[PDB]
């Protein structure tokens, strides 16, 4: 869309051009090229849990996202339209998808997900910890979209999984796993143990048994 | 035959194929082996650490072992995986795991 793409330059040149430098080509040892990345990367990070980190470092914080949705949008256009890549999963309406991506299968949804990915997280879906300084995050918080996202555009030391690789299908029954699976009391026993055994035990000392 | 076999389902990867009678130029993808070696310059501490990692520099994580091929017939726990083999052939077998002991 016209307006997309433009709201997209105009936030895109006040964030990262000092990494992804002008149309979305990167600047060396701090960003990467963002030609080929995407609508649907672009998803998984400011969008998803791992916005990128101004400082720079092994692994980022899903902090908390810097965008709204409707600039998440025109941000991604403007690497789609910029340069050529996947798209983010969308609804009839035009929202991005999330319950659509729900994937009918759990136990296959599962399946899929303990040969390819379980290892780096969990089998529940709780972290893993990864290469340098890397990790793999607990994914309870990414909604289904985001779930969709990290597989189709490998994030960071996260091995990219082609649609052809996992297909549309397998991606939602993965994020159906990846988804569905997501003073007294010490004080009087310390009181019976430590104080009266030692009150008791002071007591047999001072008296006498008879 | 690449036998991986992970938890609760198999896939095979048909790493190569070469009939003795002269057919099958297949290979193998020697690509996707991705290793997970935590040689990050410095950990939490300050300076000196620069830990490689636990075991011969590479996280327990690390899925290097396992081999990878074109064409993978993965099992889904609604379809049970198929490995179709040529009869009167000579069948070898690369037996791996993906995360537990088990047995073929
Ligand atoms: C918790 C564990 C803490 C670590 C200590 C582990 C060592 C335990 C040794 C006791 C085991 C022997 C036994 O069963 O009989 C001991 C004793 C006497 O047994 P008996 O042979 O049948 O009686 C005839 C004796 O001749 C009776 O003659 P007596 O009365 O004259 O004997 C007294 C001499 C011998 O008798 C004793 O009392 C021995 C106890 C000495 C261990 C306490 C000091 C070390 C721990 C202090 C906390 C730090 O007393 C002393 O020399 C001074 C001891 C003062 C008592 C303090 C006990 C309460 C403090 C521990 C609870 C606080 C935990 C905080 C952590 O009975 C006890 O249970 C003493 C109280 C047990 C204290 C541990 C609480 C659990
Ligand atoms: C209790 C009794 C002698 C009754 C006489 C029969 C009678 C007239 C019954 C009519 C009343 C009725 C209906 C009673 C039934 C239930 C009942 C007793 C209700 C009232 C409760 C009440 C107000 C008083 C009961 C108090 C009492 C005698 C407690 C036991 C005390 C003794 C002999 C303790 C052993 C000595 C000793 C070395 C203790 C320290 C060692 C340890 C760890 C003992 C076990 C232990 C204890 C004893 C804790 O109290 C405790 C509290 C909170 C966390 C953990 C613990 C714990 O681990
Ligand atoms: C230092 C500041 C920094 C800022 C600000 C930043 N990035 Fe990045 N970006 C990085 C670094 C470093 C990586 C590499 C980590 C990774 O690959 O996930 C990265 C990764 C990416 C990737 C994934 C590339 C890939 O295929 O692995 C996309 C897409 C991306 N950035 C787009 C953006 C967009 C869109 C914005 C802001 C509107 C942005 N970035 C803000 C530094 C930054
Ligand atoms: C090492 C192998 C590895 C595989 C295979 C893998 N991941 Fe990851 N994953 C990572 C690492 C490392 C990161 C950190 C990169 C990042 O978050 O930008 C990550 C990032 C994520 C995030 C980031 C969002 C969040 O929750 O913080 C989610 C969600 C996620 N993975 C889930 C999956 C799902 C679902 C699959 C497959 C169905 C999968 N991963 C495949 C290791 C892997």
């Amino acid at each position: 869309q016209s307006a997309l793409l433009r709201t997209g330059k105009q936030l895109f040149e006040t964030s990262c051009v000092s990494c992804h430098g002008a149309n979305l080509q990167g600047v060396p040892d701090r960003g990467p090229s963002l030609i080929g990345t995407g609508e649907a990367a672009v998803y998984f990070q400011v969008s998803t849990g791992r916005m990128p980190a101004m400082r720079g470092e092994a692994q980022a914080p899903s902090k908390p996202p810097h965008f709204d949705e409707s600039q998440i949008d025109a941000l991604g256009a403007y690497v789609q339209a910029n340069g050529g890549g996947p798209t983010v999963p969308r609804d009839d309406h035009g929202a991005v998808a999330q319950e659509s991506l729900i994937g009918g299968d759990v136990a296959r949804g599962g399946d899929l997900f303990r040969l390819n990915c379980a290892s780096c997280h969990n089998f529940t879906g709780k972290g893993g910890a990864l290469s340098s300084g890397k990790y793999a995050p607990d994914l309870g918080d990414a909604n289904p979209a985001q779930i969709y996202t990290a597989m189709l555009t490998g994030p960071q030391n996260m091995p990219k999984f082609s649609d052809r690789q996992l297909t549309p299908d397998e991606k939602r029954d993965i994020v159906a796993y990846v988804r569905e699976s997501a003073g007294p009391a010490p004080e009087g026993m310390a009181m019976w143990i430590i104080g009266m055994v030692a009150a008791i035990g002071v007591a047999m000392w001072i008296g006498s048994r008879a | 035959i690449d036998v991986t076999a992970f938890q609760w389902n198999w896939k095979f990867g048909y790493q190569k194929i070469a009939f003795a009678d002269g057919s099958f130029d297949y290979d193998g993808a020697d690509p996707e082996r991705k290793e997970a070696m935590t040689s990050r310059p410095e950990g939490k501490d300050e300076h000196g650490i620069e830990k490689v990692g636990p075991i011969r520099g590479m996280t327990p994580e690390d899925r290097t072992y396992l081999n990878f091929d074109k064409i993978e017939t993965l099992g889904t726990s609604s379809e049970i995986p198929v490995l179709v083999l040529p009869a009167g052939k000579r069948i070898e077998f690369v037996l791996n795991s993906a995360d537990v002991i088990h047995g073929f």
